[PDB]
């Protein structure tokens, strides 16, 4: 589910309360959160708690401007997963 | 940019009671706002914070409510805990600014003030400016009219006024008004009065001298 | 890549030479890490 | 807790430039949120800006855009500002905040530095003017009078004022200090006796103003 909402996020200007990642040494297995932010290496000469060349800060930030283009504007994202095994379903609707 | 104002300016309680707060916004807010108390002298609290949700560490009397414009603050009993400043803030957009102030007093009896002068020392005399004191001593509520009558006509401009701010056991209020004047004033002025009118008082009332 | 990074008349913002460079072996190693380059980055393709 | 500390009181001068700095106490470092906010004396707040805690960034007030800057020191892990260009009207109280600890940002000061004192003045330091305020027999009310030591034409705040050095605590009043067109700092203290041991006894006030280092005691003539 997904649907466009600047009307409750984009507070006018520019929202900065939503980071994600763009750097990460390996791509992400399903379903894992990797909260923990540390510095990128490009290459060799590598970083150590230091920034600039070959040096980059994971969490980028969303500027939600609601002067932004639609193509731009943030969406509020819910999934839902469903899965069937032995034990008993506890979630439905008529169960009589 | 994004209007606040809050009503009513200053209220009135007593311990053990309900006091309601209304936060007004100009233009169109998605409960976008945080409640503030603020103690003379200190660094602020927050107890409200999304118009409706309850932070930790507090007491559970104050409740927020409201959305859209009308921002409502509640508490449901008065603890001495409460006698403060309280602030609403918006945060919908752009440069967040804050409210006008909201104090609960202690209210009573409408104590009437004593009223005081006091003349020029001579060291202020031979200072080279003069100095004149009105006081007001123990008034309640602060809201109070004071005026100063220099041979028998008005004074302005010239006049500062500094009010005490109410005491946590006496309750009451003092105010001192101040004219100050060079000395080339002084002489060729030679009685001197300051007037009072107050709600507690049943007339206005003058005090006043000459040259000693 | 050289010629391109390193000129005594670099060329002006108006005056860009365009280079039709083809058929040859790239390698952006070195390129990528001669720690010397105050701005690297782009689109479309990842650095690595 | 979280704590959050700071730098002390701090006078400057119109035209000149000042560095006030703040100490976080963080469980958590996770893009801590460094929030600055200003207080003019007794009126609106009006706010500062936010620095990202957690790697650079620098966003700002229109108000103050081109003049403000802050950063931060990691292994310190403090704040710092600048704030340029002073003037008069830019007399203020100075108040670190943030902390969202929970979430990673947030737009609410929930964890206040205990405030810093900054007075952008002209002048320089002048140990202050004191006169006593005698009461006179006329307005003997309830066999009671009022008498006070005037403070005229110091600078800076504070002056800590008593009577008799502690001696005298009964219907003390000490009112705040008010600007003059000089640029100058006055203050005025009274408190109120009971007339019948009037001219029986000692009554003298002290006044105390360590950034002139003056100690002043004047017995009152009624």
């Amino acid at each position: 589910i997904a649907w466009n909402s600047n009307n409750l996020d984009s507070k006018v200007g520019g929202n900065y309360n939503y980071l994600y990642r763009l750097f990460r040494k390996s791509n992400l297995k399903p379903f894992e959160r990797d909260i923990s932010t540390e510095i990128y290496q490009a290459g060799s000469t590598p970083c150590n708690g230091v920034e600039g060349f070959n040096c980059y800060f994971p969490l980028q930030s969303y500027g939600f401007q609601p002067t932004n283009g639609v193509g731009y504007q943030p969406y509020r994202v819910v999934v839902l997963s469903f899965e069937l095994l032995h034990a008993p379903a506890t979630v439905c609707g008529p169960k009589k | 940019d994004i209007q606040m104002t809050q009503s009513p300016s200053t209220l009135s309680a007593s311990v053990g009671d309900r006091v309601t707060i209304t936060c007004r916004a100009s233009q169109s807010i998605s409960s976008w706002l945080a409640w503030y108390q603020q103690k003379p002298g200190k660094a602020p609290k927050l107890l409200i914070y999304d118009a409706s949700s309850l932070e930790s560490g507090v007491p559970s009397r104050f409740s927020g409510s409201g959305s859209g414009t009308e921002f409502t603050l509640t508490i449901s009993s008065l603890q001495p805990d409460d006698f403060a400043t309280y602030y609403c803030q918006q945060y919908n957009g752009y440069p967040w600014t804050f409210g006008q102030g909201t104090k609960v007093e202690i209210k009573r009896t409408v104590a009437a003030p004593s009223v005081f002068i006091f003349p020029p020392s001579d060291e202020q005399l031979k200072s080279g400016t003069a100095s004149v004191v009105c006081l007001l001593n123990n008034f309640y509520p602060r809201e109070a009219k004071v005026q100063w009558k220099v041979d028998n006509a008005l004074q302005s401009g010239n006049s500062q006024e500094s009010v005490t701010e109410q005491d946590s056991k006496d309750s009451t209020y003092s105010l001192s008004s101040t004219l100050t004047l060079s000395k080339a004033d002084y002489e060729k002025h030679k009685v001197y009065a300051c007037e009072v009118t107050h709600q507690g008082l049943s007339s206005p009332v003058t005090k006043s001298f000459n040259r000693g | 890549f050289g010629e391109v990074f390193n000129a005594t008349r670099f060329a002006s913002v108006y005056a860009w030479n365009r280079k039709r460079i083809s058929n040859c072996v790239a390698d952006y190693s070195v390129l990528y890490n001669s720690a010397s380059f105050s701005t690297f980055k782009c689109y479309g393709v990842s650095p690595t | 807790q979280v704590q959050l500390v700071q730098s002390g009181a701090e006078v400057k001068k119109p035209g000149a430039s000042v560095k006030v700095s703040c100490k976080a106490s963080g469980y958590t470092f996770t893009t801590y949120a460094m929030h600055w906010v200003r207080q003019a004396p007794g009126q609106r707040l009006e706010w500062m800006g936010w620095i990202n805690a957690g790697n650079g960034n620098t966003k700002y007030s229109q108000k103050f855009q081109g003049r403000v800057t802050i950063t931060r020191d990691t292994s310190a892990s403090t704040a710092y500002m600048e704030l340029s260009s002073l003037r008069s009207e830019d007399t203020a109280v100075y108040y670190c905040a943030g902390g969202g600890g929970r979430r990673l940002q947030f737009d609410y000061f929930d964890y206040w530095g205990q405030g810093t004192l900054v007075t952008v003045s002209s002048a320089s330091t002048k140990g202050p003017s004191v006169f006593p305020l005698a009461p006179s027999s006329k307005s003997t009310s309830g066999g009671t009078a009022a008498l006070g030591c005037l403070v005229k034409d110091y600078f800076p705040e504070p002056v800590t004022v008593s009577w008799n050095s502690g001696a005298l605590t009964s219907g003390v009043h000490t009112f705040p200090a008010v600007l003059q067109s000089s640029g100058l700092y006055s203050l005025s203290s009274v408190v109120t006796v009971p007339s019948s041991s009037l001219g029986t006894q000692t009554y003298i006030c002290n006044v105390n103003h360590k950034p002139s280092n003056t100690k002043v005691d004047k017995k009152v003539e009624p």
